[PDB]
Order: C-alpha cells, then structure tokens, then sequence
C-alpha cells in the first residue's frame, strides 16, 4: 500500500 | 538553500487560541508535504500535524486532535497552525519540518530532512502508538572513542523489506537534523563516522570516531506508522 | 532478501564529453562485494569495464577505457560510481552494475558476476586476451529438442584445477542472468536442463530439453584473466 | 596465488 | 562573552587625523596583547599594528609607520589608533584582533582569536613572507571537498612548528580563526576542516562541504613581522 | 582612435532608476555587437548584457534581467543601460566593451577586444560555465615566470575551438585582451604572454615577467551565455 | 550553427 | 628565543 507521508510505491 | 522561519507564539493563558505561521523559502514549498513538530521544555519530541503537498491527507496527533488545525497556502509558500483549548501541556518550541522524499528502487521514502529555528509557545499555570525505547539516558565518551545509542520498538517498523528508522542529532538552541534514514542510510551530507543499523525492533546508532562536535541529544524515530513517534533521547558529551 | 543494482546517470553525449554513473545497491551487505561494471554495445556484444574490490585494494580497467574512466564506491552510501571522460562513439552502450558473488567451496571461494541492475543508458553522438570462441552465431530449436553452444578460448582457463567458465543468459530487456560458474556448475535456483561442461580450452553449454522460456542470448565468460571477456552470443529461438 | 575479481584460495 | 566594538571612523579628506577606539570588555583585557587590521573593499587582509599586553613592544606595518601610533589603556580597556597623514590607501574597514595565547607543552601559541566587527574609514579623493594563495576561487557540490593550498615565499616553520593560520569571514562579520599553528583546531571547529603542510606548502581541507562552509578563506602566517595574509578564497556552493 | 566614454554613475537610493550611456567613435559602431560589463567593488567582472550591431538579438544576465534594459541608437553611435530596481548589488564600474570579430579560416571569432573607462555606480543603504582561477595571486621577481590556470565546470570547446580568453587589467585602467582562443594573442601583445590549454584545463605563462606586467588577469569563456570570468589573478612585482 | 556574439562559421 | 605576539618558549 501507499503510507501517506512516510512511503510511496514505484 | 531551502529555509524555515516559524512565528506566532507567545504566552497564552489555558483554554486560549493562538496561530502559529511558518514562511518556507528557497525550495517549491507545494511539491512537498509539512510536519508540525514540538518539543518540551524537557527535550522531548512530539510530533503534532502533518498535511500532505496537495493537502489531500492530514494527521494530527490523539493529543492535540480537534484543538488543532493544520492548513497551507502554497501561494504563499506559508504553513499554519491553529490552536485553541489551549493547555499547560502544550507548552513546547513549536518546529515545522519538510517531508523530504528520498528514491529508492522500490518507492519514494520519506523523511523529516529540513527544520526551521521554531518558534517557542507559553501556557500558563488507545495506547497503539509504536513506542521507542532508546538507550541510554546519556553517555559520556572521550575524544576519538565509540559512541552506541540503541532503541527497540514496541513492535515491528518493518515494511515489505524495509525498516523505517530514523536518527537525528541535536544541539542546543537548534533544530534536530537528519543523520540516518531507513534504519542504515546516511543523510545529506552526513559524515562517515555516523553508521546506523538494525531491522525489525532492535536498531543502533553508532558514533566512530566520536569528535568534539559530535555533542548534542541524539533521537530515534519511527516512519512507518501514525503518529510518528521519537525516542526519548541520549544527551553526548565528550570527554 | 531481495538483491537489487540500479544504475542511473546517462543519457546522450558528445565526443569528448563528460559524464558520471552512479548505482544504488540494496538487499545485501555492499561493502563485503567487489563491484563490477558491464557494458552491452547496441550489436548485442558485452564488454567488461571496471572492477573494484569490497575494500578498494583492487581496481582493474578495460584497455579501452584506461585513464579515461574512473570507478569508484562510497560504501557508506552503498553506492558505487564510474566517472567517464573523453567521450567517443564507441563507448555508446548501457551500462550494467554486476556484483561479484563469492561462492565458497572446500578448497577455496570462486568469485562471478552473480547479481546485474537493470542498466542505464548511454549514447555518444558521432593482443594478449583469452578470446572466446562461441558457436553457434544463432539457434533455433524445436520444443523438447537439444541445443548445444560450444565456447573455445584462444588459451587455457585452467588455473589450478578448475575451469574458470561461466555462461549467461539475457533476454530482450533485461540483464545477463548467471546459469552455469565453474565450467559445470549450476547457478542459483537454475533448472538442471541447463548442463555446462568442458575443460582447459573446449567448454559446452547444453539445454535439453528446451523450454518456450528459454528462448534468449546465450554467453560463455572467462573469469581466469584480467579482462573479462565474452563471448559474441549465441540467439536460441524455438521453431513455430 | 590470489585472483582479486576471480579467486581466493583456502 | 568576549566582546570587542571598534569605534570612530567615517569620512576624513586626505592628509586629516583620525583617531579609532576599541572597548574590551569579557576578558582581563591587561593580560592580552592586542592587533589592529584592516580590510580593503577588494578583500585584502592588512595587518596594521600590534602591541603588547604591557606595552613593552610595539610592531606597526612598513605602509603605516610612523604616521600612524597605536596605545592602550589598561585601566579603561581600551585600545588606541592614532591615524594622520592618511592617504586613499588607508581606506578600510579596521578590525581589533585580540593576541591569545594557546598554550602547549613546550610553550604558548599567538593568534588572532577574536576580532570585533569593525569600524570602517573612508577617505575621500620587500622582506615580507609573502602568502600565495589557491585557488582564487571555487565552487562546489554539497558534500563533495574543497582544498585551498598555500605556497609561502620562505619557511614559516621556527623551532618545529609551522606558524601557518586560517581564517573565515563571512559577509558582514570579521575574520574567524579556524586552524592555528598549521594543523590545530579552533574552538568548536568541525573536525571536517582539516589543516596540514610544512615549510613553505600548507593546505586547508575541507570534507565533506556544508552550507555554512560558504565564506572566503584566507591563510595567515605568524612568524615573522609584518603579519601577512592570503589573498583569499570565496567558496561558493553549488 | 577607437573610443567609448561611458557616464551616467554617481550615488542613487536603492529602487532608483537610472540609464547610462556610452559614446562611441573610431570606428562603424552599427556593424559591432556591443556589451556591457560591471566590475564590483571586489575587482570580480560580471558580464550584465549584449545587443547585436542590427539589434536583433539581446542577452541579460540572471541578475539583472527585468529591471535591465540595453538598447542602441545607431544614428548617434550611443549605447544605453536603462537601470530600475536598484539594488546595493548593482553598485559596480560599468565598462562598456566591443564585439570584435576576429577572422580566422574557419570562421570569425567575437571577442570583448576594446573597452571603455567605464563609469562608477554607487547604491547605497545555475547551468553557468564555472571558471575556477588560481591561483588568487602572485608575486614574481622580474624575468621570472608566472602561470595562472583556469578550470571550467564545463568544456568550452565548440567545432575543434576552445572559447577561452585572457583578460590584463591594470589599476586605473579596463580590461585589456591578452588571449583569445585559448592560444591567440591579441592585437599587439607581446609573444613573452601565451595561452594554451583546451577543454576545461587552461594556462596563462607570462616569461618574462615584467614591470608593466603588474595588474589582475581574469580568463573569460565566450562558448555559452552568460559570458563568465574567473575570479582574477593580482600579478605583482618583488622588490 | 551560430552563436550571436561568439563565433559564426563560414 | 621568545618571539613577541607569535611565541613564548618553554
């Protein structure tokens, strides 16, 4: 999943 | 260079309502998320709000929800932060913090990467978080030695192979500044001697050779869940 | 877990120009590996570049790169890094990150390039080597069929008993993969039906009984001398 | 001997 | 808690007198000799005068001897320049530099530690180890390093120490003593600067770069009378 | 006989406006590029703007774009620099310098080959081509030699051509060109000045030094816009 | 190509 | 020898 703030997948 | 003025505190009376503005420069304030970060006047970090570039998520800590509002304006490049019901507990230097997004293969990671000088508020006379138990409470070392400060986290800060730790440096009258993020990367600029390490729930921050600069409050924090939360800090002196 | 190379910097050139490569490593601890950098010229043909050692006691170039490029790691940052200089057309290529696996055996650990990035891209706008053999120039194999690539080096591989021979397989888009070190021996996690042999100078690669996937380019590599070499390739495809 | 990039004897 | 504000510049005609003072204050003024430097507006460091805590010896630059007289008042603490016959090459701003004394197993050490902000005059319309500076500029990356060399005329090297000193300055603040006696760290000084050499070959290394590295660096050589600096090098970042 | 009297400086409150001119003679001044170039009170050059002989295409630099306006008058063989926004910044000597072309076999070369006095102006209360300069100065017995290096971030090589220049500016007086090309001498200078070098590594070798060899020397790329100049050289003569 | 100011082949 | 504003031996 995408973690507003913290992780953004590619 | 990107720069973070706060501004707007003061001495409030309980149950008061207050401002707080931050007027970001030197770098595209609306491409990049803001944090909210306070710190008592016991070296303790709280992090308070979170508002997404676009502002299309926000978070705010179980503390001050409700009470607390978080806005922008990327017009004018200027962050806020509306408070009421105002408490002795929120008593803290106020610090706005970017969240700097750092590639990796996989995804985007992100971290607090930029603080301003903060600004200071007076107020006058369930438990899911993941909690950060650092080690120790201080540690003196000699000049050239090894400094070790350990946390371990109430549970996992492990996501799908990566562990989201982070380490920041402090000395007194300035912000904290990002050493290592993502448990063993090293920051913008950050020298040699600071290696991290760990995974899962036990993480360590080593210092070699510790040199005279090297004295300052040292926190861990965790990335992965909400609300972000901070070791409770090690004081380094040196010899 | 996961061992993942990603290289960046590229991009178009002119002759003489500058330009400086980077590679992320992750997955694995980067300072007990010796890195190597592999370039893939557009006629499908790889050529060895660089190697540096885990510690940086060792560095080795290319004859056709000497002084003109530079590798270099920050271990720290667990990045490695080639400079290049003096640009010309012929070092248009991609360029691959290959890190060199130790794999311990009894008598010793024998090193190969075991783990490849997916490569960036870089295009330039216009004697005493083991030269490797390779035959067939191209394949095309019915399904269940064999298909064999031989491999003959201009001199022995040999070197104390064992065959420094590895053979490798890329398909379109994607970096070399390790099928056969050692001459015979497999790779990690590759089928049996990939049978390496040969010694000195004659080595083999077979593949039966081939599959549908196994439709690729095919090398032979030495790993006895500095440089590295490759063989031209050989393209196996399956008769319709 | 020792190959640096190759081989490591023992 | 140191503090130093020099005082009474301005505008002076050619040929006039003009007299600059420095109040002392943070420190037993009595027991430290005392500097007076100037900067030009091309950023050329002067030093101008030096006297001793006693004043038992008094050193004035071969450009302002005679013309020039400098005193002090231990019982006010406070520093004198008398300037007459001044010429368009006298203007500058003047710095106070405090002489302090490091000591060491063999003996004590003299630099320039603390300069106030100055006082800045204007004037209206041969044996000199000579300091070689390099480069006359650079500009680099975040992180990457930075090295400025020094090349000096003749030896600066007495008694097995080389009396070789570096400097930053910051716009709109005086000098900043960074490295002493070639290869020694100032007070509170990231250990990121790095000061090396002999003889007449000195270095000053800088790794990694940060932001707050962006100042003009000047070397500086103690040995022998006059004082003499550097020409200065401006790093800029990226 | 070729000459170019700016004026128009003095003292101006910041925001002011202000145009300076310059008066051409000697030579067709609307077959020649012209520029201006400021020198700040630190003796570094900064290129400010160009306009052609026709008036067909105008370059500014980064500083002074949008509150800069450089125009010709053809008819009166006078050169103009509208100023408004004035900033402390701006306070410089305003040279005014020819484009010269300087025919080779190949094609013609332009180069800043003659200068003005230049006039005084006082305000007071990113992809560029770096040219790193070393070293900051010199001292040189006379018949000795002295060599000032140049390192561009960049190569300033175009077709088989390095587009760097040597500039001598002695105290009183503009910038004089001493190289252009990298290895060409300008008009009358003496062969004891010779330049080398090509890419981004260049020299300056003056054997033997003289008296009147006492002045700042500043190399300049003429390859991309802006044109930039190295920090400068103060050569002088031990006594 | 041309470069105003600069240079202009023949 | 003692060295005034630079150096005091011993």
């Amino acid at each position: 999943m995408s973690l507003p703030g913290r992780w953004k997948p590619k | 260079e990107v720069k973070l003025v706060e501004s707007g505190g003061g001495l409030v009376k309980p149950g008061g309502s207050l401002k707080l503005s931050c007027a970001a420069s030197g770098f595209t304030f609306s491409r990049f998320g803001m944090h909210w970060v306070r710190q008592t006047p016991e070296k303790r970090l709280e992090w308070v709000a979170y508002i997404s570039s676009g502002s299309s998520t926000i978070y705010y800590a179980d503390t001050v929800k409700g009470r607390f509002t978080i806005s922008r304006d990327n017009a004018k490049n200027t962050l806020y932060l509306q408070m009421s019901s105002l408490r002795s507990e929120d008593t803290a230097i106020y610090y706005c913090a970017r969240s700097g997004g750092i590639e990796r293969y996989d995804g985007t990671y992100y971290v607090m990467d930029y603080w301003g000088q903060g600004t200071t508020l007076t107020v006058s006379s369930g438990g899911s978080d993941i909690v950060l138990t650092q080690s120790p409470a201080s540690l003196t070392v000699s000049l050239g030695q090894r400094a070790t400060i350990s946390c371990r986290a109430s549970e996992s800060v492990d996501y799908y192979g990566k562990s989201f730790m982070n380490w920041y440096q402090q000395k007194p009258g300035q912000p904290p500044k990002l050493l290592i993020y993502a448990a063993s990367n090293q920051g913008s600029g950050i020298p040699a001697r600071f290696s991290g390490s760990g995974s899962g729930t036990d993480f360590t921050l080593n210092i070699h050779p510790v040199e005279e600069e090297d004295a300052a409050t040292y926190y861990c924090q965790q990335s992965k869940e909400v609300p972000w939360t901070f070791g409770a800090g090690t004081k380094l002196e040196i010899k």
